RNA sequence: AACUGCGAAUGGCUCAUUAAAUCAGUUAUGGUUCCUUUGGUCGCUCGCCACUUGGAUAACUGUGGUAAUUCUAGA
RNA sequence: AAUCCUGCUCAGUACGAGAGGAACCGCAGGUUCAGACAUUUGGUGUAUGUGCUUGGCUGAGGAGCCAAUGGGGCGAAGCU
């Protein structure tokens, strides 16, 4: 949830991280791509340089974080968004019919 | 900013016209000074801040920022009575008409300097206080005094002396 | 009630001009002083004499 | 959180998703994915494609005026006076028409007298 | 955003300028000739139901 | 000021792109790209907003057997617009300009990519629309 | 000022097109239409307002949008 | 194992009669190269995943199959 999204969602995509699982504990977001496959252990280290350029000293304020399904070309951020868009389905209808 | 009627009304006067031209060395502020005067005085001239005014009437003049062809402008303005008291010449009313002819300051356009000088009867010499008396200001002065013109001086770019040069008041 | 809007009702610009229109607007039954019952508009201006005139009833 | 686009197929397009195609005639379209884009380039109408927003709406899938009798004033009149006049007593009303009847009678008397 | 408001029974229709899209979402994504309540325009506007009659573009 | 960011190139040497001006040229045969320092065997390529050297193959005979500077205004290869928008056009297009950058024609048919328009203000002014 | 009725399909300009096409004479429309003008015809048909019906709509009062048009919206 | 260039500012400034016309700090980016990565865009695609479809074959339907991957559309993961 960013300071502008205000949406109840976790960092996990719709359908769980592919080949990893559900991310529950703390996490660190990093710009760009890092080495290794999924669920590969990485050693984060404090930098040995003195960071003085503008890119290093720049603040980062997110406005939106994408959480569509990475298991294909997902097009819905949250379950609630997807259920609101499609509406009632066949599986939902028969399950409601039986359960009453 | 008045109509052509009062233009003729003060044009018939001969004791308050002042034919003059501005003469200086290349890049001494002649265009800048004329533009500010067109802003302040002017028979119909307003105070537009769009860089160079009608004194550069060419597309290449505005592209290169070199004044090439001389342009004539006319200024109308009034002065208070206590201001008129200093004018010991033939004085007729508070209105005054100036026929300014902006002369290009390059050595090759010295002929255009002559054409302006024949028409005018006075000269406003513009001297950069940073660069002192230059070669072209020396030549155009020689030209005007040979043609019997009254020159009156104005040192320009005094801000340059006080900021870029950081001169103290004594040496200034 | 908002000020200026839900208050100081402006009267309708003109009164009815058709005979049945004034008859229904006043619930007249059958020829009840219909000639004088039209509204007589007074116009008033300062540099003249204020006067009043009634419209041309039709139908 | 840029502007939320929509594809031709009606779906929302979030930033960083899909592709946008600009035509020579100055028209710009957005496509959610290559399935939508190829369908557009092959010029298939979205109203014959089941899973599209336009088709659902067209096939109805997933699916009073006001009369007022305001009574106001009339300029040059009085608000209370007009309601009182339009609600006048029937005895006053019949008295008004009978005195109009005799008024026409005496005008007939004046008309005969003037004709004489 | 300017918003002309007109009362048929009283007239003297006025212009209300508003600078809050959050309170303007009551009319956003609606259609004209539909009746919606302007109670989100302040509690002074509570109990007030209006209908969209017209409107002008940014270009007029 | 702010320099233009990289875009996918798509138009190497030998690309024949439409000529969207009104100079009478029908197409531009790209022969080189300005500012390309190159590499062994690598074709110099150009995206939108790039100044190229081109010869018109179809068009008025007074322009045909000559080399002109040109600017690519539309490209068909899709490129990222630094905020995730992958834009591409229906066709490759370019106009004929001079070294200064003034456009030799007087009108442009079709849109102009925002990257080309912002680099070349005179091309932007003659552009009918910006995509 | 505005609705309504009529005019704006006349006149003026020019000769680009066009070679049985235009056009000139002749002739038919018993193979057609026709505001306007005139003359016929306008109680010829048996059928709870007629002492005369309804909703409006202008111009108009007021709120404006637009940089702009002989643009119009809202009540 | 990094490399080079361009744009802006300095600045139409210093210098120069003029024409012309820089530099250091700073900012924004690109070229060539290196090391990675697949969120996004593209490519592949025998998941022989799901439709479409030719010829034939299972009496017909349904469901399928064979034609050295029948052809073609869209395509998850993965690789790129
Ligand atoms: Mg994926
Ligand atoms: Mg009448
Ligand atoms: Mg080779
Ligand atoms: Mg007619
Ligand atoms: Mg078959
Ligand atoms: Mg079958
Ligand atoms: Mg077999
Ligand atoms: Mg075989
Ligand atoms: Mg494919």
């Amino acid at each position: 949830s960013t300071d502008y999204d205000l949406s109840d969602k976790s960092i996990n995509p719709l359908g769980g991280f592919v080949h990893y699982g559900e991310v529950t504990n703390d996490f660190v977001m990093l710009k760009g791509c890092v080495v290794g496959t999924k669920k590969r252990v990485l050693t984060l280290r404090k930098s040995l340089l003195v960071q003085t350029k503008r890119r290093a000293l720049e603040k980062i304020d997110l406005k939106f974080i994408d959480t569509t399904s990475k298991f294909g070309h997902g097009r819905f951020q949250t379950m609630e968004e997807k259920k609101a868009f499609m509406g009632p389905l066949k599986k939902d209808r028969i399950a409601k019919e039986e359960g009453a | 900013n008045f109509t052509v009627d009062q233009i003729r009304a003060i044009m018939d006067k001969k004791a308050n016209i002042r034919n003059m031209s501005v003469i200086a060395h290349v890049d001494h502020g002649k265009s800048t000074l004329t533009d500010s005067l067109v802003c302040k005085a002017g028979i119909i001239a307003s105070a537009r801040a769009g860089e160079t005014r009608f004194t550069d009437t060419r597309k290449d003049e505005q592209e290169r920022c070199i004044t090439i062809k001389s342009t004539a402008i006319s200024l109308f303005y009034e002065l208070s009575e206590n201001d008129l008291n200093f004018i010991k010449q033939s004085k007729d009313g508070a209105g005054f008409l100036i026929n300014l002819i902006d002369s290009p300051g390059h050595v090759d356009f010295s002929s255009e300097v002559t054409a302006a000088l024949r028409v005018t009867d006075g000269a406003l010499v513009v001297v950069d206080c940073v660069s002192g008396v230059c070669v072209q200001t020396e030549t155009v002065l020689r030209q005007a005094i040979a043609e019997r013109i009254k020159p009156v001086l104005m040192m320009n770019k005094m801000d340059r002396a006080l900021l870029e040069l950081q001169l103290e008041p004594e040496e200034l | 009630d908002i000020p200026g809007l839900t208050d100081t009702t402006v009267p309708r610009r003109l009164g009815p001009k058709r005979a049945s229109r004034i008859r229904k607007l006043f619930n007249l039954s059958k020829e009840d002083d219909v000639r004088q019952y039209v509204v007589r508009k007074p116009l008033n201006k300062e540099g003249k004499k204020p006067r009043t005139k009634a419209p041309k009833i039709q139908r | 959180m840029k502007v939320e686009l929509c594809s031709f197929s009606g779906y929302k397009i979030y930033p960083g998703h899909g592709r946008r195609y600009a035509r020579t005639d100055g028209k710009v379209f957005q496509f959610l994915n290559a399935k939508c884009e190829s369908a557009f380039l092959s010029k298939r109408n979205p109203r014959q494609i089941n899973w599209t927003v336009l088709y659902r709406r067209k096939h109805k899938k997933g699916q009073t005026r006001r009369a007022v009798k305001f009574q106001r004033a009339i300029t040059g009149a009085s608000l209370a006076d007009i309601m009182a006049k339009r609600n006048q007593k029937p005895e006053v009303r019949k008295a008004q028409r009978e005195q109009a009847i005799r008024a026409a009678k005496e005008a007939k008397k004046a008309k005969q007298a003037s004709k004489k | 955003m300017k918003l002309n408001i007109s009362f048929p029974a009283t007239g003297c229709q006025k212009l209300i300028e508003v600078d809050d899209e959050r309170k303007l979402r009551t009319f956003y994504e609606k259609r004209m000739a539909t009746e919606v309540a302007a109670d989100a325009l302040g509690e002074e506007w509570k109990g007030y139901v209006v209908r969209i009659s017209g409107g002008n573009d940014k270009q007029g | 000021s702010g320099a233009k960011f990289r875009i996918s190139l798509g138009l190497p040497v030998g690309a024949v792109i439409n000529c969207a001006d009104n100079t009478g040229a029908k197409n531009l045969y790209i022969i080189s790209v300005k500012g390309i320092k190159g590499r062994l065997n690598r074709l110099p390529a150009a995206g939108v907003g790039d100044m190229v050297m081109a010869t018109v193959k179809k068009g008025k005979p007074e322009l045909r057997k000559k080399v002109h500077p040109a600017v690519v205004i539309r490209q068909r290869k899709s490129y990222r617009r630094k905020d995730g928008v992958f834009l591409y056009f229906e066709d490759n297009a370019g106009v004929i300009v001079n070294n200064k950058g003034e456009m030799k024609g007087s009108a442009i048919t079709g849109p102009v990519a925002k990257e080309c328009a912002d680099l070349w203000p005179r091309i932007a002014s003659n552009a009918g629309s910006i995509a």
